[PDB]
């Protein structure tokens, strides 16, 4: 629901989504191909 | 010119498309993961 948005607000004033309470699946963005660059800063995606 | 070396091995290959830049040691990606991946300590030089 936050990447494959309908619409993305402008740099001017950008949107904040706070997600909590739930399990996070980590593993379908790193394998998905549809990103063009993905680049961790602080912990490894691997691990994640 | 100056240093010799006992052997020297020519890994030729044709990559195509971005990432291109991710031919070097210590470096992540779909091309660095799954398709050729440099050892940390490696010496040498990369020509493209
Ligand atoms: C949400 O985005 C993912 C990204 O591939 C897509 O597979 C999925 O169909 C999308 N779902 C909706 C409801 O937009």
């Amino acid at each position: 629901e936050v990447f494959n948005a309908t619409r993305f607000a402008s740099v001017y004033a950008w949107n904040r989504k706070r997600i909590s309470n739930c399990v996070a699946d980590y593993s379908v963005l790193y394998n998905s191909a549809s990103f063009s660059t993905f680049k961790c800063y602080g912990v490894s995606p691997t691990k994640l | 010119n100056d240093l010799c070396f006992t052997n020297v091995y020519a890994d030729s290959f044709v990559i195509r498309g971005d990432e291109v830049r991710q031919i070097a040691p210590g470096q992540t990606g779909k091309i660095a993961d799954y398709n050729y991946k440099l050892p940390d300590d490696f010496t040498g030089c990369v020509i493209a």
